[PDB]
């Protein structure tokens, strides 16, 4: 089967949703002789039933794409994020047809007016991702066919979405060729957020 | 009805850190944003599916270091669509598209796995004749 | 092992002595038998050492009596070549490829053995012909 | 082309009809994403030849139907 050793599985772990393992000895039809990091080794119980998720080789790892991981559970997911952001600083990541966004707090380069001119025309997988690639495949088919284009923003409302809209409307004012739609909207923002913004247990504004 | 008008693209956002430092990531908010988004959800549908594709000569590039050259054949093609069926028993996991091989979950782990294992053994049986050689030679120095 | 064979190879082992207690260390053990003609892995030299540990297999020292039942053990080419061709079917290989291949994966070599091997095998492109290589290591 | 900014799932210690209007509102919006995303798998699998058949449908329906529907 495919548990060896020399193999690595994610546990449940309260501090860290999940933590990385290597499989000491192979496994054979009720217990793991598993090593970590956080100390040499370690005895883990299987229960009555289950086995932990087994991980993804390194080439997938890191990928542009979570589909393009061949295990898909959450554990994946949250390492493949977390290496893309804390790593690299690629904070635009897919999945499926989604374009998931993880929100720096800080401030980049990468939505400079060039970046504008390098995505359009790129068909959406050949660039990596970024929200101009989204603002294009819209921007894209309305040209192509009659139909209109929406874009669908979702989370708690620090995460950003505003922000995700402004630089996609800058996108579109860039490429089309203006004036003042956006410095009108965004002036428009506080008046919106002042008459139906809201304070929450878990987050202001 | 405004929506269904239209057809949509979508983006989710989620909040790294409670705090609003600058790169920190914090994996237990993280995974609340990402169940909150639906993306766990939408993945677990798309891990019961094909998620996994592959164009047959990236395939042929990759899966080179398993085939053998009587495999190898005139249709690159024909052939990854043989040395698979004999790599992965039962047929449910992979469909053969026309210019794209599909499979389930886990299945190009498994193809991975294998070719590190031969890889590896193979690593293995080389290093050893190259070091066994070479210290042969210096036992025939010694001798000389 | 015939006494002729037996006398030669202790005479090396002597040869391979350096202390002069006519002993050689588990560790020399290996060395031992990759020199007298056997191609053992590291895997198997450590099995039939009874997988010892640092200290001992550094400094506690055995007579050639009780290294040769492992010797022997030991003791009892397309595959080579497929192998080979792993790494390539053109009958060429990659200097730079094999050369990380040989001293990342596997039983890890060092990159001054692939140097001493490759020396003089290959050419401006770095490429090697791996039949004639395969041939000269199995001499 | 239409930029559409709104709340995600949400879920507290204690949840309340504010709550639960939210959540059935993104019950309505998933169920429109995965009947969009299923439309754009079935495309692609009649273009690659495959049987389409074989996509697997899921359909948050019976939840819809138990907020919404009469005597819900």
């Amino acid at each position: 089967e495919l548990y060896t050793k020399y193999a690595r599985v994610w546990i449940p772990d309260p501090e860290e949703v999940w933590k990385s393992a290597e499989l000491l000895k192979d496994y054979k039809p009720k217990v793991l002789q598993l090593r970590l990091e956080e100390g040499k080794d370690l005895e883990y119980c299987l229960d009555p039933k289950e086995l932990p998720p087994l991980r993804n080789p390194d080439i997938l790892v890191g990928e542009n794409d979570l589909t393009a991981l061949s295990y898909l559970h959450e554990p994946a997911v949250l390492h493949n994020l977390k290496v893309r952001f804390i790593d690299s600083k690629l904070i635009y990541t897919y999945c499926g047809i989604v374009l998931v966004a993880i929100n720096p707090y800080e401030q980049l380069p990468i939505y400079g007016e060039d970046i504008i001119n390098a995505y359009s025309g790129q068909n959406m997988g050949d660039m990596d991702p970024h929200i101009f690639a989204v603002a294009e495949e819209a921007y894209k088919q309305m040209a192509r066919d009659e139909r209109n284009q929406s874009i669908i923003v979702s989370g708690e409302s620090g995460a950003g979405k505003t922000v995700s809209a402004k630089y996609a409307m800058r996108y579109f004012a860039t490429v089309s060729g203006s004036a003042n739609v956006e410095e009108k909207v965004l002036a428009s923002n506080p008046i919106m957020e002042s008459i139906g913004n809201a304070k929450t247990t878990r987050n202001d504004n | 009805e405004t929506l269904n008008a239209t057809t949509p693209h979508y983006v989710r956002c989620i909040k790294p850190n409670d705090f609003k430092f600058p790169f920190t990531f914090d994996e237990k908010r993280a995974v609340q944003q990402l169940r909150a988004c639906g993306v766990l959800e939408t993945i677990r549908i798309s891990a019961a599916g094909f998620p996994s594709r592959w164009t047959y000569q990236e395939f042929f590039s990759r899966y080179r270091v398993l085939m053998k050259q009587k495999d190898v054949l005139s249709d690159r093609k024909q052939t990854c669509k043989n040395v698979l069926e004999k790599l992965i028993l039962d047929k449910d996991k992979y469909q053969f598209g026309k210019t794209k091989i599909f499979f389930r979950a886990g299945q190009v782990a498994y193809l991975e796995k294998i070719r590190a294992d031969k890889l590896r053994a193979a690593c293995i049986r080389i290093q050893k004749t190259i070091r066994g050689w070479l210290m042969r030679k210096k036992y025939m120095r010694m001798r000389r | 092992f015939n006494k002729d064979q037996l006398e030669e190879f202790k005479e090396a082992f002597e040869l391979f002595d350096r202390v002069g207690d006519g002993k050689i260390l588990y560790s020399q053990c290996g060395d031992v038998m990759r020199a007298l003609g056997q191609n053992p892995t590291n895997a198997e030299v450590l099995k039939v050492l009874g997988n010892p540990k640092s200290d001992e297999l550094k400094s506690r020292r055995v007579d050639f009596e009780t290294f040769l039942p492992m010797l022997q053990a030991v003791a009892k080419y397309e595959d080579y070549l497929e192998g080979f061709r792993v790494f390539d079917g053109n009958g060429k290989v990659m200097g730079a490829e094999l050369r990380h291949v040989l001293t990342t994966l596997g039983e890890k070599m060092t990159e001054e053995e692939v140097e001493t091997v490759l020396a003089g095998h290959e050419d401006s492109n770095g490429c090697i012909n791996y039949e004639a290589f395969l041939k000269h290591i199995l001499s | 082309i239409g930029v559409l900014d709104i709340y995600g799932f949400e879920t507290f210690e204690i949840n309340s009809f504010e709550q639960f209007c939210i959540n059935y509102a993104n019950e309505k919006l998933q169920q429109q994403f995965n009947m969009h995303v299923f439309k754009l798998e079935q495309e692609e699998y009649m273009k690659e030849q495959i049987p389409w058949t074989l996509i697997d449908f899921y359909d948050n329906q019976p939840c819809i139907n138990l907020i919404e529907a009469k005597m819900g």
